[PDB]
């Protein structure tokens, strides 16, 4: 009796189990793969740390309240300080990778709520100042903490109206991107496998974030009478088929 | 090709119309899965909705202006518009922009069409036959400073000379540095705390200068130049949410403060027809 | 008949005629059959 | 010299014409193609992917809330929501379907309308979705709606119900722009039984509605959209 | 092919020239059925009377006007004719209309030809080279409001740019929503007590805008635009009574009150030659 | 570059020329053809169908009565009606034949002229239709008419008599526009015996006349018709 | 020779050459032979 | 006369276009080729030859 | 297809496709093998 609901994912020395999933998504039906000779340019032999960087890293938990707007992480940024994966990121000029994103959030058969979990390739954010104002480096590299869409604007930062996906497009159409929902009455986890998506074979992992992951409450949280009005949301990410190239000094980045 | 097969009564354990959208998949449910249908054919291929057709027509991408007048005493030819330039980009005029921005990456060859029209706003005894010179000035090439620089020799830069009122046509191969053009870019030119963000640092395609070869006549003539772009041999990747809010700047995804609601509001109930 | 030497100067490619929506409609890991319970 | 005769149209610039033209960059070698996942060949490909419908327009400003269709406990017979089917306007105008549809003048085919329940697991309910084909008015009570194409949805384990809006028309094509002779009909939803909540559970449960096209779909006669504009050229 | 066979004296029980028109049939009686004839051949095919030829030539279907002048201070560009539009239809000019209306349903591809001529009614030192832009604005596309809207970018609407004095040519496939165009329609857009009646609610083909790209000159210029239509790949169904009384409106079969007798009256007897 | 030489005529717009032209709507897919009865391929097809002739012009205004040819009881020798054969004018001008004929400059062939009796069944009569070929005047009495192509029609069970006007001409084509050298002749009808009515029957019986072309017919050199006009462009 | 891709851009079709007037001249149910009494 | 339709671009002078053109000197016979060492076919050929770098700008 | 009689009037020759840099990079008398001491 094998079910869509029960799953195990093992990468490196880390394993994940879930007994209430809803299948899993593989962005554009493509599993992550290494860089083949025919597509390469950079003549340097690449490094493949394998299990030392292709494992599950669990970010800090977020707190879902009746008022939460959503959150937004960015990869590889979000893992910039995670074990050997992070280290390699700064020591190399170039690098490419895919990931397996696992978002968790359990409640009860009495609760109600629906989170939209989506991956957006090249999620170029907009500045709340409008006109032609930029969005400073630090603000799109929140790191492990991520960006909290319900926090207030800050000078140099991006706009954070969930309604406009932080980029001038409507929330409702975010579904055209590989996504999955965490509907408390059905779900408790969302899983999305992301293959390397870019217009270049390999790229800089510090100055360019390939995709951003967003967890957005659509149907607000609802707890049973007299219960704590909050649920934690955890995000665990694991790189896969990671490749680094052009090793050297180690970047020193803004802030 | 069938559009709908013949399907009659049903009473199964196989419930096709019951799915779980939280999986992230859009199950291919057909009318014949929820109602009794008759056979019907397509008689349609979908040729007009092929990306090669969607971006396959000319769209205006830039309007600029230059003028033919006495240059004697002018200190900044550029400011006077004795010659003017266009910092090439496809996101200045929104119509084409929204289309292109329906995808994340896009690759294709381009066919340009430059239309120049003349205007004599104040007293002239005739309309002169002016010839325009449009010269592509790639990044690194010396920019023109005066309307009759040495730069207009264009020994290596490519350029066209055509009559005003007439049109200029030529095509350009995919000149992207990468394998495709980025419509979006969540990155910077380098790890610096103040540098620009967005495709602004990626689509650095140089600019093309325009001037009017003829010397000046007694009267002043105003030439307005329009550049049209048509993509051909199209390839697009990663579709995305269409743009909803109006644009504010070339390259940025920024949208104006205090902008009007884009989703229409019902003149009534959620039960209203 | 092509009058010019370069590929770029040729006209429109003509319908791709591939058309596979599944990479966007069904990017799931475990194949889901129409009619079979989506969550088993 | 080969004797020729120029025809009317010579010198014209048809933005839609497809001809050859000399290359301004002879002998240029474009960058090699590499594999990029998610290639799109036809717009008919992507409109088959469903997106959320802001069915709940009711708000003064665009809000997440416009995507939430409220459902009330212990109500009988009552109507949950309704809307005409001018996919190029109203609720649909901002959806992926509507957005793309508006790039063309004519449409034809069947639509896929889904509803995902988000109320607590221990709750229950039976709603009824109805599609009223053109010719009559939007139904005013369940009895009336029920007389046409409909689906009785039983809420449970399988969260979503997918009701199809089978292409029901005389003329084989309709205009994307709202036109009366070309109306698509009406969509409405009602309580078949009623929403029941469990103990210690209070408030509102919401429904999420989606819209997408069936492989049935056809679109033609490309045109500019009313969904974008500008007053002056943008600047860097 | 024979036109008439050889037929001599006759004295039969077979009376071909005696029929009963109340049957509704037009019996194919030939000269050789009522008189002695000699053999003669056709030497004729009837190519010029084939529907493909009957509707196969260009006919003017619309005349409109636009003008090139200073737009400064004009509040309604449309009214001022800085740009004007034509709500597409083939029943404005009667000549072609009567022909088309010889049948009930009609299907074909169309070849359009747009002629623009210039005019300077009052003082001008020269005749300017103006370029016209004709843009097809399908139902649902944003209509132009000002002569230099964003709408003229025409990213998706098709459009042509040609010199005044010159001609514009292009063809359009059969764009009917049905399998054929209706020349007549005994119906309404819906069961409503006040809505319009006739093909007026059927032939909703949008309109095409015209403008003059050039900015204004000192003098004012009047450009008159004429659209010509030629059908090709013709198919016609259900012939009908030709129109007798003059037209009064686009689309309606209405005819003026107190109209003159169309059947000539004899200057004499019914026995008069 | 292929050396060419533009010929006189270049740039001209001949409304009658038949050439190719680029399509403004590339890749558009027209609506499928369905079966529609009554397809017309040639105008020569439809003019073979006869319509009513308003032989009785005599009225001050267009009336049903202009289609009724009166017949009077107990008259002998007398003439019933007459008309020249300028099918592009006179009585014929408004008929289907005349209407179509006027879209062309030249005509040739044989005409089909029929007469259907509508008087009571119990009445009787014998009329005589005569076609007088060009060269002489329209006949002034039966004797004169009878000397040419004619038909003695006996009224009875078979209601209609079909008399043919055999193409009788030297030159092989005539002008649709009334032209003298191109006259077609005259058509007249007389009483062979006389109309007899039965008892208790009083008044007038009428004849209906029809006109149509034989497969003989030829038409050529298309032109505009004098049967339609306007002073100003029509408006919606 | 056709210079353009679409069917619409080709020139005139050339004479149909079918020509059957009977569907308008003799749309009767029971065939009527020339010479035989129209009403028997 | 072969029916033609001139396209946009007609009359333009693209400095980069590569077409045929009539010879102003018909029947002229150019001087014979002789062997000359050091023929260059591609610029990519010569940039493979190294030259000195004025690394010490300082002056 | 060439419209004119003289060679001079034809268009561009098209890539030489020879490409031998050695006559400039290695114009030495005694062949020098990569990896072998340049001065033996
Ligand atoms: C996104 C995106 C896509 C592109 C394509 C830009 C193509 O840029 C050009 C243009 C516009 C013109 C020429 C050009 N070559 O010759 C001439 C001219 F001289 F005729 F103008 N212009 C060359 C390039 C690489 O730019 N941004
Ligand atoms: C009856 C009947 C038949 C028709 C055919 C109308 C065709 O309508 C058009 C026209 C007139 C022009 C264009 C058109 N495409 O491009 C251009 C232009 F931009 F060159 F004008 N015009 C497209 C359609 C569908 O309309 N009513």
């Amino acid at each position: 009796g094998y079910s869509d609901r029960v799953q195990q994912i093992t990468l490196g020395n880390s394993t994940i189990t879930t007994q209430e999933a809803a299948n899993a998504v593989v962005c554009y039906a493509e599993w992550p793969e290494y860089l083949p000779d025919v597509d390469a340019s950079d003549v340097n032999k690449t490094s493949k740390p394998d299990t030392s960087v292709c494992r599950f890293y669990t970010l800090d938990s977020k707190t879902w309240t009746t008022g939460s707007k959503g959150w937004c992480w960015k990869l590889p940024d979000a893992l910039k300080d995670m074990g050997v994966f992070g280290q390699n990121m700064f020591f190399h000029s170039l690098g490419r990778s895919g990931y397996t994103v696992h978002v968790q959030c359990n409640a009860t058969k009495f609760h109600s709520g629906c989170l939209l979990v989506v991956v957006i390739p090249e999620h170029q954010l907009a500045s709340h100042e409008g006109g032609n104002v930029s969005v400073k480096y630090t603000f799109t590299h929140p790191g492990e903490r991520g960006i909290d869409l319900s926090s207030a604007n800050e000078v140099g930062g991006p706009v954070k109206d969930v309604l406009y996906n932080m980029n001038g497009t409507l929330l409702g159409n975010l579904l055209i991107f590989p996504h999955q929902f965490i509907n408390l009455r059905t779900n408790n986890t969302a899983t999305i496998v992301i293959p390397y998506i870019n217009s270049v074979p390999i790229d800089s992992m510090t100055r360019h974030n390939n995709v951003s992951l967003m967890v957005i409450p659509i149907a607000p949280l609802t707890v049973p009478t007299g219960a704590t009005p909050s649920l934690p949301i955890t995000v665990t990410i694991a790189p896969m088929c990671t490749e680094f190239s052009g090793i050297r000094s180690k970047s020193i980045v803004p802030q | 090709t069938v559009a709908s097969i013949s399907s009659g009564p049903k009473h199964t354990q196989k419930v096709p119309i019951l799915t779980a959208n939280e999986t992230g998949a859009t199950m291919p449910v057909l009318p014949s899965d929820s109602i009794e249908t008759r056979t019907t054919y397509m008689h349609f291929n979908g040729s007009e909705t092929d990306v090669e057709c969607f971006l396959g027509r000319a769209a205006c991408v830039h309007v600029t202006e230059i003028q033919n007048k006495d240059a004697t005493g002018i200190d900044n030819h550029r400011e006077a518009k004795l010659f003017n330039d266009w910092k090439i980009n496809l996101s200045s005029l929104v119509q084409l922009r929204k289309k292109l921005e329906l995808f994340t990456y896009v690759r294709f060859d381009s066919e340009y069409t430059i239309l120049a029209t003349a205007s004599q706003p104040d007293s002239a005894n005739y309309s002169s036959n002016l010839v325009v010179q449009a010269m592509y000035v790639p990044p690194g090439a010396p920019n023109p400073k005066e309307w009759d620089d040495y730069t207009w020799q264009s020994a290596s830069n490519p350029s066209v000379f055509f009559k005003v009122g007439d049109t200029s046509r030529f095509s350009v191969p995919y000149v992207g540095l990468a394998s495709a053009y980025n419509c979006f870019y969540d990155g910077y030119s380098h790890d610096d705390a103040e540098t620009q963000y967005g495709i602004t640092v990626l689509n650095h395609m140089g600019s093309m200068a325009f001037r009017i070869v003829n010397e000046h006549d007694e009267h002043k003539t105003l030439v307005k130049i329009r550049v049209y772009h048509r993509a051909k041999h199209v390839e697009a990747w990663i579709p995305r949410a269409p743009r909803a809010l109006p644009y504010t700047s070339i390259g940025r995804t920024n949208y104006p403060k205090n902008t009007e609601p884009v989703i229409k509001k019902r003149k009534g109930d959620i039960k209203s027809y | 008949i092509n009058y010019y030497k370069d590929a770029a100067s040729t006209s429109s490619a003509g319908q791709s005629l591939s058309m596979d929506p599944s990479k966007f409609t069904e990017p799931v890991k475990d194949l889901m059959l129409k009619g079979a319970p989506a969550l088993n | 010299g080969l004797p020729t005769t120029t025809l009317p149209g010579s010198g014209q610039f048809l933005t839609t014409d497809d001809r050859q033209s000399p290359s301004a960059l002879p002998n240029y070698e474009p960058t090699p193609r590499i594999h990029i996942p998610g290639k799109v060949h036809n717009l008919l490909e992507i409109i088959q992917v469903d997106t959320l419908i802001p069915m709940n327009n009711t708000h003064t400003k665009d809000e997440v809330n416009s995507y939430l269709i409220p459902l009330n406990a212990n109500r009988q017979n009552e109507q949950v929501f309704g809307t005409n089917l001018f996919i190029g306007d109203g609720v649909f105008k901002t959806t992926l379907l509507g957005e793309i549809v508006q790039y063309y003048t004519h449409w034809s085919g069947s639509l896929r309308f889904s509803l995902m329940y988000t109320g607590p697991a221990l709750s229950s309910a039976k709603l009824i979705l109805a599609y009223t084909p053109p010719g009559a008015r939007g139904p005013q009570d369940r009895r009336e709606a029920m007389l046409g194409t409909h689906v009785v949805w039983d809420i449970g384990l399988q969260s979503t119900i997918v009701m199809t809006i089978p292409w029901t028309s005389g003329v084989q094509f309709r205009y994307t722009d709202p036109d009366t002779y070309t109306s698509a009909g009406f969509l409405s939803c009602w309580y078949q039984t009623s929403l029941i909540l469990p103990p210690e559970t209070t408030g509102q449960v919401y429904l999420l509605s989606f819209i997408s096209a069936c492989p049935d779909f056809k679109l033609r006669l490309m045109k500019d959209t009313q969904t974008i504009s500008q007053t002056v050229a943008l600047t860097e």
